[PDB]
RNA sequence: GAAAGCGGGGCCUCACGAUCCUUCUGACCUUUUGGGUUUUAAGCAGGAGGUGUCAGAAAAGUUACCACAGGGAUAACUGGCU
RNA sequence: AGAGUGGCGCGGACGCUACGCCGCGACGAGUAGGAGGGCCGCUGCGGUGAGCCUUGAAGCCUAGGGCGCGGGCCCGGGUGGA
RNA sequence: ACGCGUCCCCCGCGAGCGCACGGGGUCGGCGGCGAUGUCGGCUACCCACCCGACCCGUCUUGAAACACGGACCAAGGAGUCUAACACGUGCGCGAGUCGGGGGCUACGAAAGCCGCCGUGGCGCAAUGAAGGUGAAGGCCGGCGCCGCCGGCCGAGGUGGGAUCCCGAGGCCUUCCAGUCCGCCGAGGGCGCACCACCGGCCCGUCUCGCCCGCCGCGCCGGGGAGGUGGAGCACGAGCGCACGU
RNA sequence: CAGUAACGGCGAGUGAACAGGGAAGAGCCCAGCGCCGAAUCCCCGCCCCGCGGCGGGGCGCGGGAAAUGUGGCGUACGGAAGACCCACUCCCCGGCGCCGGGGGGCCCAAGUCCUUCUGAUCGAGGCCCAGCCCGUGGACGGUGUGAGGCCGGUAGCGGCCCCCGGCGCGCCGGGCCCGGGUCUUCCCGGAGUCGGGUUGCUUGGGAAUGCAGCCCAAAGCGGGUGGUAAACUCCAUCUAAGGCUAAAUACCGGCACGAGACCGAUAGUCAACAAGUACCGUAAGGGAAAGUUGAAAAGAACUUUGAAGAGAGAGUUCAAGAGGGCGUGAAACCGUUAAGAGGUAAACGGGUGGGGUCCGCGCAGUCCGCCCGGAGGAUUCAACCCGGCGGCGGGUCCGGCCGUGCCGGCGGGGCGGAUCUCCCGCUCCCGUCGGCGGGGGACCGCCCCCCGGCCGGCGACCGGCCGCCGCCGGGCGCAUUUCCACCGCG
């Protein structure tokens, strides 16, 4: 019954929630756990980075975020092949596949065939046996300085370049920002309804002619 | 960052400034009245008038 | 606490703050929402008006990022910048103008409202609303669209 | 400050408890109705004990 | 009506009807889900179809085989006032 | 209870937990129901009492003695046994 | 009505003792009775007499009722946790605020830490069913009217409004000037919050009229005067924690 | 993301996904087109090894499966053959010795020292000038109370002795003849299924989100999807009708464990105990009540009344006022002693009187100063020098230390800013103009440290030499001073 002034409002507590309820007292030492069977990979995973194979430069999709970069699933097929390494060479040193993705621009194509020589060049990488070597493995030096690494690799922040303070030109001055918004807007909605009336009034000059 | 600088109102209330800007003091005490009559008693009644 | 409330001033007075006459008994209106036009009218309609019926149009797998404008003002318009590109602009002789780029602080349209503190400035922004356009201008301001 | 805090500061380091919802309902049980003279309250159903 | 005027129903006090759905009337109108041309739906405003239990559920009986919660706020007796 | 320029005896109650003391007037029914204050009770947890107990703890009993309007609490005696 | 020095119609500090109907009572007044049988003791145990006094809970306009439950005693026995909401009150920070998921390293399942862990939530922006639109103005010059050129101040009244500010005149110890330091003050000034009234600006809609703007010259875009619909502007108070109803 | 977009006698009411950020992270195999003399598999008789997961090798004119299709390369990220380039010694299947966790058991400091209360002590008081002794052990339990040092443990990258792995590295023994870049020519995929019409269930999905029946039932520039029915259309994005795969998640049953601001025998599980037991129902099923002598049995020899239970005296214990259903032992209700009283059922409120009980420790009556008279004690008071300490300002002695105080410095720095650009990474161009980055160098703010020049503080913050006046000790001072105790209707 409700009194007087007071929002109206709808429970979902009809069905029988208390036979399903949830909680959480496991929490601290669900924790405690996590990371300690974390603690367990990289001690299995020695020298290899515990930050583990390498995530690319990906966008984030429609008009809210797509002013954004965050780390990705896998590098592209023609993003590997053109640097210089194959796909299931690619899996056995630190480097991540996935076989789906696109290359539609090349403002994003670019960027994901240096990253893979940075990384190519930055790599420490050891022999089959201790006692015999060969071409590609590297010196027992950098072997001997060579270390885990901590967090993701090569990690991607958020990156804008910067501009200076300008003298504005005299036809800048001369643009409308509102009034070239509005006549944008109005030839891209009416040019189906253009288009089928310079065709018809074209259609009765050609009829009484012939 | 303090609500208040000196928390010393012993001697914030006894230094040039605020005692010079507060009236004198009024200690005397005006216990109740008893009406004697006047027009039973006399110097009580010589008083009046 | 279960202390400091009523129910301790309680235990010693009989009908408990629900009644002598009229008792607490269980469910006295119907549950929740009932009598929505019935018993319990005028109250539905004297601090709700307008719950009973249908309007507009209905949009289905509506997607909300493609709706997605955020807003900043006029008057404070320079809230995007440090306190240095305008201290060493105001300083100048052959007339400069710093570059505030709105797309950088999560701004896409820009809006009208107050004054302007006027010194030159040019102004990135994916939305002019019609008044953000006559004040930087009369100022002295280019209007450059981003997309 | 202190005192606020330290009381909703103690009250998370604490376990839970709870008693049972199998006990008191684990009986048939069932009221013998208006009659008999008895109170009206439910009671358990048949025996020789 | 010459002109002052007077007229937005009966000289004045009664002759009437909501949410929803169904109809018609209005415009070089909004929408029809990736974009566009044509059928097609959906809306915004203004009228009609009606609730007469008329602030507005969609509904017939019988129980002397009977049942529960209650009432002296309610009848079948005595007593009381008349 | 104003401030300037010239014509023998080393002495005098109490106070003010300012969340306390003190000071002068008018009033004081209450059922449903509101509200404050409780140095009114009953069990648990952090602090504190250089607390207390086999030279007698808790509980009970008591024509023994005291305390507040009141809820209740302080001490004499006998039991009891941690 | 009772010294004297001058103004007149009209003929500025004397000395002590003392008594009291005087801002709530004190005798610088007295007498008996005191050891195993008497002193005191309101309080708590038994008796007696005068006045008063029907049994409790309860529904009910009305209960001592010929309305119902109560033979006696112990021990148990009934507004509660959690999910919303709102108004008030304490506290931190304040155009902001908050790590609650995730991370890092006996009491501790606690406790300190991330900032390029604030993604995110609520808040700083309304309004339309939508496409969409989206928050002051004045006052003097270059050509009595447009379309554009410069320079200055700026979030607008009137009425009531806690306090401040300016101060005609005065605040005594013989007189006649002269001040500093304070306080008292006729009437007269800036008007904080809270309102009452008048103007304006943004969305929606209605009636009347003329000019603007153009890489695409239109069934294209933009400006102007008066009514009217709103949960709007108009120099911000929110957010997290806790308590109560 | 949202109590949203969507449903809903558009009423009650119900109700997602995608984007964003985290935990976890791993990816692959056939049918089919066709190349390689089924190159492939199963069972049996015989020896060598050998295994309580029947696997290793040799030898069978030994049987069988199979062209109605076995194995190898190989499956949309495309695959293959051939030609011409670039390179070529590491990849698994078991034994023999060599290199340090998971389960069992057996062991590791210090008072029963000196008095003292008790029935008994684990209690009370001491143990010096190493503040009894040990403390990586002051968790917990037991022991005739209440223990770090009396008995078990507690602590520690502590000690030993047995059982079974796990990584690394030799010696024999078994396999395996294998890899990437340019050019030419071949070649590519799941059917009564996709799809519709209708009927019924389902969903937030609206001219139908998913599922099923019955009917109709495909295509190969083909087929699904693109949240409002359809025709006519360009784009955008997945390959459906065969198959396998660890983690991040869930766990009121089971096997062991560790805790608790919980309950304490009408509680807490139905169950602290011969409980899913006594007992009830033909059967399905229903289902309790019930903990406690004492430190130790020292559980009461002998006598005496009685036929017997019941008793009287002896006796053990600190106690039977603890006597085998035995800790303390409340009320209701009984029985007996003292008192009291008693014809309007009793009981209750106001007010007094009588009697009891105890209790006052009642029975010659209050202290506290100063003053005056009359009897005495004790080596004693003022003052002056001798040391130590505070209270203070020396209105104008000397330094040092702060600061929610500033003004310098051609002083020796630590992070901050949406302020400006010489050395070089990478990349389009022909040693070269331009362009985006990886650091250094100027400039402005915010502060740490060091030298000079002004202000304020020593009351949340000092040291020395002075001057004062205050105490406390030591000398001196030898009484008409200084106090002690007593006596006077002062």
């Amino acid at each position: 019954a409700p009194s007087r002034n007071g929002m109206i409002l709808k429970p979902h507590f009809h069905k029988d929630w208390q036979r399903r309820v949830a909680t959480w007292f496991n929490q601290p030492a669900r924790k405690i756990r996590r990371r300690k069977a974390r603690q367990a990979r990289a001690r299995r995973i020695a020298p290899r980075p515990a930050a583990g194979p390498i995530r690319p430069i990906v966008r984030c999709p429609t008009v809210r975020y797509h002013t954004k970069v965050r780390a990705g699933r896998g590098f592209s097929l023609e993003e590997l092949r053109v640097a210089g390494i194959h796909k299931k060479v690619a899996r056995t040193i630190g480097i991540s596949v996935d076989p789906r993705r696109r290359n539609k621009s090349t403002e994003s194509l670019q960027a994901n065939v240096q990253r893979l020589k940075e990384y190519r060049s930055k790599l420490v990488l050891f022999p089959r046996k201790p006692s015999a070597p060969k071409k590609g493995d590297s010196s027992a030096e950098e072997l001997k300085l060579a270390t885990q690494l901590t967090g993701p690799v090569m990690p991607i922040r958020n990156v804008f370049k910067k501009e200076k303070a300008r003298v504005i030109t005299e036809e800048e001055k001369n643009f409308k920002a509102f009034a070239s918004l509005r006549m944008a807007r109005a030839n891209a909605r009416l040019f189906g309804i253009r288009a089928k009336r310079a065709k018809e009034a074209a259609e009765q000059d050609v009829e009484k002619k012939k | 960052m303090h609500k208040m600088l000196n928390t010393d109102l012993s001697r914030i209330l006894k230094s040039p400034e605020i005692q010079r800007a507060l009236r004198a003091p009024r200690k005397k005490i005006h216990r109740r009245v008893l009406k004697k009559n006047p027009l039973k008693n006399l110097r009580i009644m010589l008083k009046l008038n | 606490p279960s202390r400091l409330r009523k129910t301790r001033k309680l235990r010693g007075h009989v009908s408990h703050g629900h009644g002598r006459i009229g008792k607490h008994r269980k469910h006295p209106g119907g549950r929740g929402n009932a009598g929505g036009m019935h018993h319990h009218r005028i109250n539905f309609d004297k601090y709700h008006p307008g719950y009973f019926g249908k309007v507009g149009m209905r949009h289905y797998h509506l997607k909300r990022n493609q709706s997605f404008c955020p807003t900043v003002n006029l008057d404070k318009l320079w809230t995007l910048v440090s306190e240095q590109t305008r201290v060493n602009a105001a300083k100048n002789k052959t007339g400069a103008a710093p570059i505030i780029d709105v797309v950088r602080s999560g701004y896409y349209k820009v809006l009208g409202k107050g004054k302007l503190p006027k010194q030159p400035v040019i102004v990135k922004a994916k939305f002019f609303s019609r008044r953000a356009e006559e004040k930087i201008k009369g100022v002295g301001g280019a209007c450059v669209l981003v997309a | 400050i202190v005192n606020f805090v330290h009381t909703n500061l103690r009250k998370n380091n604490r376990q839970p408890y709870a008693v049972s919802e199998l006990a008191g309902h684990q009986t048939s049980a069932e009221s013998w109705g208006t009659g008999r003279a008895v109170a009206r309250i439910p009671r358990v159903r048949g025996g020789g004990t």
